[PDB]
């Protein structure tokens, strides 16, 4: 599992989600707080791995991507604010046997943001 | 009406004697006997290839079913009747004859079959001064001219 | 020495001796066209490999009336390399004609390069969904070979048989199941494709399997009927 | 129109609908068939077999004429249920479990390659088998029901799962949609229809389906389900092994009223009385059955050995003539009645063997009228001197219009009636013509 | 009885009757597949009937 | 990829062909390179042939199907060398492999699934 930030934008309010790796292909996205589900995103082939990025879309606003990765070398890339559908799919070049996936030089799952204006 | 073979030889156009035969159904019973095709059947004009290189030229015309040139003279000596029915064994052969300039109509039928198959059983006969041995010589020349122009070779 | 016994179909012998083979007669003395044997009894004699090809397995395996004789002319469709061509050649002889159709080109080399040597070859470098385009070169045949590994043989038999072949000659296939179905007893697969000749005219006259020779494989044997 | 029909074997027949008689038998180049479907142009015929592979078929040639065109990517699973996306792409659920997408666009390298599959949830228990897809222009999706009973929405575009529901409790057999992609409707063996919406802006906006209702209207499994909409219409018709037809509206599916069919209109009849030797005389496929009412007996039961169903029956006033006329051959027996039971002798009539029977009725104990599937009307005196040839009944020629261009059936004779010397008949546009014998 | 009766309906539709190695088999008529579609393969699609009436689902 | 390049698998069947790759890697029942599938080709002991589609130029490849042709051998096109290279566990990138052949091998039942799945794209 893994936990992010994810703004609602009916209320710009922000609120943790819990990440869960399940089976066939499926990702659960849970409240932090309130534990409830809120949405799931599924990529096809054995998932290994998925991580969360960030982008700022405005003042204040910021939108949250789950990027996935099965072991063939597909990857896929969620917006979880448009109810979880997929922004885009690519592929691993080179790409067999593919673990781990991680993003980095920006506010990642291990190093978060202290306010909204940080991400 | 009219048909149009192509040999190995060169090009034939053959007079049918009636322009119902190709709507007509009894051409299998009617053109079983080699008297009766030859009967049936008169040489309108028989055109020739004159060079193995033309013959392959004409040969892959009929190929890509593409009118060639010499091909598009043979229809241009055509009848003075209007709305001649051609029969062509090939579609597209016929797309091409009814695309170009042609005041006789084009037929294409699988009725037609019968009618090919009696020429091409009966062609040496029909066809004057080309004997068997002499367009088996003229096939075999023509088909390693194909062969070894469409390889590489 | 060896002794040459006539086979019951014309131009096809069999060697008698040590050893025993399938045999016919050869075109070009002194030639072989591939690595077979030759046995010189003079005349010569080239060895049929009954597992190299398929038109004499169903030789061994006891086909009735092959239709194929010296006099006849036939079309043999799926000719690649020509192995099995140049013993159709030499039971043809010299005043019949084999015409010898074939799609792909690295066969399509060596089949021109054989019938270079052999006369009564015509070959023929064409696709044999299409009949229409090499009508020039072919007249009227006595009988139609099928070696093509393909679905639609079926298909390919009914176009190449209504445009060529004349009245009562003879169609004689080779079936391989497994680019059938495949998945079903071979005998389901090959009942199929003899129902597809019914359908497309072709009146079978016998079947037969090609153990040992070849798995899942059959020659059906059948005559052309126009009316 | 065309009509094409599969039935559990290689061959795909399609039908002559002038005379109801299979008009071509075209044996598919591998496997046993499981799926048909057409193309948006309807020039292709893709067929889904049981060895994994799917064929498609040309018939574009016109009627009576199919060839065989491409034989797409093979597989290992049975592909149980197709569609289409345009003219170019294939979609085809299968029996391990998952969906498969080939390329059928032509001038294209990708020309029947397997561009995607997405695997469905699987069942702990068995297998899953997606028995149901069907393709969704406007939001572009792909809809699919499985053998668990989940409904699942797919993005077309990533081959990616858009959204998914817990819907039937059992197989999901059938599914179908509207016409401007508002509704989805799926049923199976839960007996209920499940309909699915997006009828609303915001669902539109967010692409979001929601499980709008479900009812329960068929006694048993649901095998076919399929809509309809126009100005006039606007319905959807379902049926499965209750073997009664139920019809529903689309816009009002869930408040609107129903319809359940009668499962048997006899429109064409299979039983017919006789009043003077007070039978009763019921032929089903190959049988035909007859009692005496007095106080029922069964004196007689015949069993025929040709395959064919049997279309019609006739019994003499007298008793003793029964003809029985199927779309193949038509036979003619004696009924003697040698006690309780009627001993049947067969009388060899060569006309009546080689004519195909659509309408027969009697002069009287001697005389029949037949009409036959090519619509030629002739008199048959039965027994007679010799073998004289039947008499043939001149008809009047109806006028070909639009409608009989399109629906080949409608100028063909449906119904003949018979009294003394006159005879009545009607043809499927209207017409009514008198025939005096 | 009627298990003979049976045995001899049988024998009269077999249509393939085998000599020795040989084994020759009737062309059908022409007229049923004109008439009729082919009869189906029997097996595979009561594969289908099977899964649909399987255990599993409690079907009374 | 090349149109020379037949039979190419698609992603599934890619991943499954890779898997066993991996297997058979492990197992010391691998051999890489082209010339090193033709020696096994030409002995007798190959199972089944991968071949990379993006080989530049492929006719490297190109002599194998025709070897694959003569002795009745199962052969396959997967997209990428480097995934080819990564699978056979090798630091380089690799155009051909051959699954050799061995009956007490414990990953024979999935080299013969597989087999079948490579047979039935030749079909």
């Amino acid at each position: 599992f893994k936990v992010a930030h994810l703004q609602n934008s009916q209320t710009n309010s922000v609120h943790g989600i819990v990440l869960l790796q399940g089976n066939n292909g499926w990702i659960n996205i849970l409240h932090s707080t309130s534990g409830l589900w809120l949405m799931g995103c599924k990529i096809e082939g054995v998932i290994t791995d998925f991580c969360i990025d960030y982008q700022p879309i405005s003042r204040g606003k910021f939108r949250t991507i789950l990027i996935a990765v099965n072991a063939y070398g597909e990857v896929w890339e969620f917006d979880l604010n448009k109810n979880g559908h997929v922004i885009r799919r690519w592929k691993d070049q080179g790409g067999v046997g593919i673990t781990k996936i991680q993003v980095g030089g920006g506010t990642t799952t291990t190093c978060p943001a202290l306010q909204i204006s940080k991400i | 009406a009219y048909v149009l073979t192509e040999t190995s030889a060169g090009y034939a156009l053959l007079k049918a004697s009636d322009k119902k035969i190709y709507k007509s159904s009894s051409l299998i019973q009617d053109l079983d006997s080699s008297d009766k095709v030859l009967k049936e059947f008169k040489i309108a004009a028989f055109s020739k290839f004159n060079s193995a290189a033309n013959a392959l030229e004409e040969a892959n015309s009929i190929i890509e079913g593409k009118v060639s040139s010499q091909l598009e003279k043979l229809l241009e000596e055509i009848k003075k009747d209007k709305k001649s029915t051609l029969i062509v064994s090939e579609t597209k052969l016929a797309n091409a004859i009814n695309k170009l300039g042609l005041n006789f109509n084009v037929v294409s039928d699988a009725v037609t079959l019968d009618i090919y198959r009696a020429i091409k059983e009966y062609l040496p006969e029909l066809l004057p001064g080309m004997s068997d041995n002499d367009l088996s010589k003229m096939s075999l020349g023509l088909a390693h001219s194909i062969g070894r122009h469409k390889l590489k070779f | 020495k060896v002794v040459i016994e006539p086979h019951r179909h014309a131009g096809v012998y069999i060697a008698r001796g040590k050893e025993d083979l399938l045999v016919t007669k050869n075109m070009a003395p002194g030639e072989s066209v591939y690595g077979e044997k030759r046995i010189s009894v003079k005349v010569e004699y080239r060895v049929w490999n009954p597992f190299r090809s398929k038109l004499a397995a169903g030789i061994m395996g006891g086909l009735d009336e092959l239709f194929i004789a010296p006099g006849k002319k036939v079309l043999y469709l799926g000719a690649a390399s020509g192995t099995s061509v140049s013993h159709v050649s030499d039971v043809v002889g010299p005043e019949g004609v084999v015409y010898a159709v074939e799609f792909s080109h690295r066969p399509g080399r060596e089949l021109i390069s054989m019938a270079k040597k052999r006369p009564n070859i015509i070959p023929i470098i064409e696709d044999a969904r299409h009949p229409q385009k090499y009508r020039m070169l072919i007249g009227m045949v006595d009988c139609v070979f099928a070696d093509v590994a393909q679905p639609d043989q079926a298909r390919i038999i009914a176009l190449n048989s209504h445009m060529f072949l004349k009245d009562q000659g003879g169609v004689v296939i080779s079936i391989k199941a497994n680019c059938i179905d495949s998945t079903v007893d071979a005998e389901t697969v090959f009942a199929r494709e003899v129902q597809k000749l019914r359908e497309e005219r072709i009146k079978p006259l016998e079947q037969l399997t090609l153990e040992p020779y070849e798995r899942d494989h059959c020659i059906v044997v059948g005559r052309y009927m126009r009316s | 129109l065309r009509l094409f029909s599969i039935g559990g074997s290689t061959v795909v027949t399609e039908w002559d609908l002038a005379t109801g008689l299979p008009l071509r038998n075209y044996d598919c180049n591998s496997g046993v068939i499981w799926s048909i479907s057409i193309n948006d142009s309807q020039d292709k015929l893709s067929v889904g077999c049981d060895n994994g592979t799917v064929v498609l078929i040309d018939i574009s040639g016109g009627p009576g004429v199919l060839e065989h065109d491409t034989i797409l990517m093979r597989q290992e699973a049975r592909v149980l249920t197709l569609a289409w996306k345009k003219d170019d792409f294939v979609i085809g659920g299968c029996s391990d479990g998952r969906i498969r997408i080939w390329s059928a666009q032509k001038n294209d390298e990708n020309m029947g390659r397997l561009l995607h599959t997405m695997k469905v949830d699987k069942a702990k228990k068995e297998s899953t088998l997606v028995w149901s897809v069907i393709y969704l222009p406007r939001t572009d999706q792909i809809a699919s029901g499985d053998s668990t009973g989940s409904i699942k929405f797919w993005d077309f575009q990533f081959a990616t799962l858009n959204q998914s529901f817990k819907a039937h409790d059992a197989d999901v057999l059938c599914l179908t949609t509207d016409t401007d992609n508002n509704y989805v409707f799926s049923a199976g063996v839960d007996r209920k229809i499940f309909q699915f919406s997006q009828n609303t802006n915001k669902s539109q906006k967010n692409n979001r389906w929601v499980n709008s209702s479900n009812r329960l209207l068929h006694g048993n499994d649901i095998r076919a389900i399929c809509a309809y909409q126009s100005k006039g219409a606007d319905f959807l018709v379902s049926g499965g092994v209750e073997k009664t037809l139920v019809i529903n509206s689309l816009t009002s599916f869930s408040n609107g009223n129903y319809r359940k069919m009668p499962t048997v209109e006899p429109y064409s009849k299979n039983v017919l009385v006789n009043k003077e030797q007070r039978l009763v005389v019921s032929w089903s496929e190959s049988t035909v059955k007859i009692w005496t009412m007095g106080n029922y007996k069964l004196v007689c039961k015949l069993t025929l050995k040709d395959d064919q169903n049997i279309s019609t029956c006739s019994l003499s006033p007298d008793g003793q003539v029964l003809v029985v006329g199927r779309p193949s051959t038509t036979k003619v027996f004696h009924l003697q009645p040698v006690g309780n039971k009627l001993k049947v002798t067969k009388l060899d009539n060569d006309l009546l063997l080689r004519t195909s029977t659509k309408l027969v009725k009697f002069i009287d104990n001697s005389k029949i009228v037949i009409c036959s599937c090519e619509d030629d009307v002739f008199i048959v005196d039965l027994e007679s001197e010799e073998d004289e040839k039947p008499q043939e009944v001149e008809l009047l020629e109806v006028t070909s219009t639009k409608s009989s261009i399109k629906v080949p059936y409608i100028n063909r004779i449906n119904h003949l009636e018979v009294d003394q010397n006159i005879a009545v008949i009607s043809r499927g546009c209207g017409v009514v013509d008198i025939l005096d014998l | 009885i009627k298990t003979k009766k049976r045995k001899t309906l049988k024998n009269l539709r077999k249509d393939s009757v085998k000599r020795g190695k040989f084994r020759v088999q009737l062309l059908s008529t022409t007229q049923d597949s004109k008439t009729l579609p082919p009869k189906k393969e029997s097996s595979i699609i009561r594969s289908k009937d099977r899964w649909l009436n399987r255990k599993a689902l409690n079907k009374g | 990829p090349n149109p020379k390049a037949f039979p190419l698998a698609d992603a599934a069947l890619t991943q499954q062909i890779l898997d066993v790759v991996q297997q058979a890697a492990n197992l010391r029942q691998l051999k890489k390179g082209a010339n090193e599938a033709t020696k096994t080709l030409n002995r007798g002991i190959s199972e089944f042939i991968i071949m990379a589609a993006d080989c530049e130029p492929i006719e490297i490849l190109l002599h194998l199907p025709l070897l694959c042709e003569d002795k009745n051998v199962p052969y396959v096109f997967v997209p990428s060398r480097v995934a080819l290279g990564r699978a056979c566990g090798v630091s380089r990138p690799v155009i051909a492999a051959s699954i050799t052949t061995n009956d007490a091998s414990a990953i024979k039942t999935q080299i013969y699934a597989v087999k079948d799945k490579i047979e039935t794209l030749l079909i």
